[PDB]
DNA sequence: GCTACTGGGGCCGAGGGTGTTCCTAAACCGAGCAGATATGCTC
DNA sequence: CACTGGTGGTCGCCGCGGTTTAGGAACACTCTAAGATATTAGA
DNA sequence: GACCACCAGTG
DNA sequence: GCCCCAGTAGC
């Protein structure tokens, strides 16, 4: 009998893995404990299961995985994206024509660009602006937003540091890592099962996850962001539970898995 | 989205794997999930196509009188029987 | 009004009467119903109740992100595990 | 443990049983046959089960349906009421004590016939009209309501006595869940307004209010039909009937309706 | 006017009630010989059986031994509303309910009640001669009596004598429901106890509780037996058996009501 | 564009090496910038470190069947490289940068350069009309008798013998093809000849080979009619791959059937 | 009936002209009566 | 771990102040070269 | 006469 | 080295 994926929609969002070998017995996703506890995933039912480090992951695992459309993601500290198995040749010809159709044309390109500022701030851009401006004004608008929030919920707040070797009492900038980080996986899951590149973005460009970064920006600070402020202010003794936890609920409440495509579509849909 | 059980009896480990790809196994043949129309029937195929000697019932939840309905493949001595429309369960003797 | 399934493993008789009361036993130790979240509390009083040696594990219908919700009584050796919020099943070794 | 009752809109609305002893194992109850099949029964989940001749409970059959606030019902002849067995002490105080002080008092039963009236039928009870006269009113308009779904189904008509026993089916089973309701709120079945003298006034008050909305014309329906199992069909009818209109879920409402016009 | 069967079948010979035992012994009941049917455990009735009493009204009470429990009854609320509405007419009426608390009085202790007292004050002295009854009898029976406590939730983790008196009123209250069933009166419409579905019933278990049957409790609690729950409850019955209280409680009640002045039914 | 296959056995880091430990203990010690893609055949594990590393240094990893057969994952999904994927949907959407690339893949796939007044849907049809012809001629050759190639897609079981082997075989190639497309970072749905599908230009290069080697080899077994067909074709298609070092030589033919559009290519 | 264990065998379930269109606890309150650096019992 | 057979023991799991308030498949299409010079087997 | 607890024996 | 299957005990 064949094995199928089903839609994105009807998923989990994600499931966090580590210290063990993954496994298939009879046909299913297990995770083998070093005790030897055994730990059936319902890998058809997850949109991205992430790998922590312990986990030893078997060609089949990696094979089933990809055939039932689940996509994997090697993960690093504070939950930040390292690598990515997913199905190959799993994007559409008439989907992934469109998007690098308006990616190689510079006038659509920016007509894409100017909708995902549309659709990030609620207004539309300033007339006769280029890539780098509007690129300057969305750093400015964003560095605002995060100071803002900041004040808002009370939590001490610098930099907004990427690099971990900056955050030896600063808990804020790894909830903020890790919840985009959970929001850049599922973004990403949704952008191959759906058919695009991740790689051919337009407000980002030359990074390998331009589009997963455009997407999952336009809706970063919908939700995603705020809740890692909250978990920010009451300090936790895990924060990377709590930020998971509140990610997956955010994720069921404001139905990001089902809305994510036609956001996509409706991004691309710029240039007629 | 309606919730969804499936209790394996006899089935060859190929369904079990198969069931727990999508359903959560919380006892020896017990699994339970949260599917759609679609996904139930799929997995109901699978249950047809992959069992051969045992039984299975699939019980998900409905709007129905008793809120839910189920249906069997197989033979087993608790079969179902009917009672003015209300489908119940009856023991049958050796 | 959401679906309900109780699963029993060397429960003595007087818990498995008492639960055919009220719910639909398909297969052995496999109850179904529909009930709301009272009858469900009283149902899990009298699982607690009355088992005593064996374990059960009962599970219902919710709107959380898989659906449904479930909870063990007594040990077996598919015990309930958390992963980051979400709960599954493991299979302890002998 | 206590094995307290469960409310009524909670459960199924009937179940009918035949030609087996009904006994008590481990706490459930059990309907055995001739053959020796064993049928658990979920007695705590249903509103009334209906007792076919042929059927022979047991004591403990009787006290745990009591215990579980599901009526017992004793059919004969066509699914006809001949007997009940419920609660002892089931009866609200308050509930009973209001219905019985609408009773006695002339003034208020005379409210509560009219209400039962303009329930009934959509129009207002004619005024000043005594107890008696509102009676024989609605009498003539049900003689003349069965004789008018007579022409409407085109079944031959003589008067209310294979119609008739569709229509004893049907009217019976509603007498039966109206009776459930009447016993689980806690009023007395036997205390009547419109209805007076027999055990289940009350019920026929009630029950009689909604029957012709849709119980009766289906039960006409079955009757033109004429399939060589008439009772099967009207109880599968009756079921999708009470399900669809949640009859169970707006029978006390009716109830307090009725006596609230008491004042 | 009623009789108790137990441990065997009840069907329908020629239209009479027969009760076929385990050993073979056919009890013939005809119709005409008893208005009431008290089943007891062991008894399975047939559909037959409940038509018959159904066609000639004879009311069908399942009981525990001796009518030390009511577990259900035919005609479940009430069959005569003459009835029910009779008491409810003297319950809601506050000078009949106050002539039927009198007779409550008269007929418990030997003494009428005190003269121009209201329901409250005669509750009031029924409760202070229930203190001294309960003092008197455990000098008399020489327990250690501490109050009347019991824990609603942990029956276990109780005073011993308040577990034997919980029994045997327990017992007293199956008698008196099956008593007040067999009159056919509702057991929630009471008089000196009121608003819960067995006031009637606190009632007139109230007008004969402390003659012989708590007394029994205290018997029993002197024994300290290994079950005194137990103990109590046959002792009850045996003493229900014996004294038919059952039989003489009906005559009670009719006079109770009868109290009223108001004409009762027949 | 290097690579190296990697079958039984566990693959960890030491030393920040790729080390790869099989049944019998031969460690395989593999320096970091030694490859620039590792096909994981069936039997192989990896551990985190070595996806942590490969990541770190951009290689790509691609869980494949024995000797590229089947591609069942890929590491960077979707392509990592924009700047390739975008030559080649240039080259794609563009007509005449179309006809130029068709036209290289019928020169290279025949010998002789296509007819010059030529569309697309006609070389389409050039290239239907000459695998007819080689498909009468291999049946004849082989002797197996050839009654058309169509069979029934519901069941596998319900058809010819010599459909069957053929079907396996291009399914093999479709394999190492597939694996070629992804080492190489295009995008196996951006067709030229083969257009709609999410593997057009695995269809693409595919054709360029398919009549070299494994459809006569699928008509050898075939005339030979094992007990298990499709197994023999298959590991028939999996040892002429391995021998023929098919992966390896179908890189350079993408990049010269792509660098037939006269376009600067990405670099 | 499910679970574990151990040899033996295989690395495996495919096929590709393209694009459109349609199918319910607690708080509050009555009484008496013993007996009282008052509340406590009992209804 | 579930089902069943026989024997010995029970007849049960209680307690009562009263009232108010807190997306596939179907069809519709290109094109070619051989050759039934129409129709067809291939992409 | 109806029901339950118990204590194994088998698949 | 990973995984399925067949058969055979064991509870």
């Amino acid at each position: 009998l064949p094995l199928n994926p089903i839609p994105l929609k009807d998923r989990v969002s994600m499931i966090f893995l580590q210290y063990g070998q993954i496994d298939v017995i009879d046909g299913a996703f297990v995770l083998i404990d070093k005790t030897g506890i055994r730990t059936h995933i319902p890998v058809g039912s997850v949109a991205c299961i992430m790998l922590e480090p312990g986990t030893r992951v078997s060609h089949a695992a990696v094979r089933l995985a990809a055939q039932v459309g689940t996509l994997l993601v090697w993960v690093g500290e504070a939950g930040v994206r390292v690598y990515a198995s997913g199905q190959p040749g799993g994007a559409r010809s008439d989907k992934l024509l469109y998007q690098a159709k308006l990616a190689l044309d510079e006038d659509l390109r920016l007509k894409v660009v100017r909708k995902m500022f549309e659709l990030r701030f609620g207004e539309p851009a300033p007339a006769r602006r280029s890539v780098e401006q509007l690129r300057g004004i969305e750093g400015s608008r964003v560095r605002a937003t995060y100071a803002l929030l900041a004040k808002q919920y009370g939590v001490t707040w610098n930099g907004r540091r990427y690099d971990p070797k900056d955050w030896e009492g600063d808990t804020i900038n790894q909830c903020i890592s890790a919840a985009t980080s959970c929001l850049y996986g599922v973004t990403e899951a949704a952008i191959l099962a759906a058919g695009y590149a991740p790689a051919i973005g337009f407000v980002h460009t030359g990074k390998p996850l331009s589009f997963v970064y455009d997407i999952a920006d336009i809706i970063k600070f919908d939700t995603v962001v705020p809740k890692a402020f909250e978990i920010a202010r009451r300090n936790p003794g895990e924060p990377d539970r709590e930020v998971r936890l509140a990610c997956r609920d955010i994720f069921r409440s404001s139905k990001t898995l089902a809305k994510l495509i036609p956001l996509i579509e409706d991004v691309l849909a710029a240039g007629e | 989205m309606s919730m969804l059980v499936v209790v394996t009896e006899n089935v060859p480990p190929r369904l079990r794997g198969r069931l727990a790809i999508w359903l959560l196994e919380v006892r020896a043949g017990v699994y339970v999930g949260d599917v759609s129309a679609k996904i139930r029937e799929m997995i109901w195929e699978q249950i047809a196509g992959l069992a051969e000697e045992g039984n299975v019932v699939m019980a998900w939840a409905t709007n129905t009188e008793t809120g839910f309905e189920f249906q069997t493949f197989g033979l087993n001595r608790r079969t179902p029987v009917d009672l003015d429309g209300l489908r119940l369960v009856s023991f049958l003797p050796v």
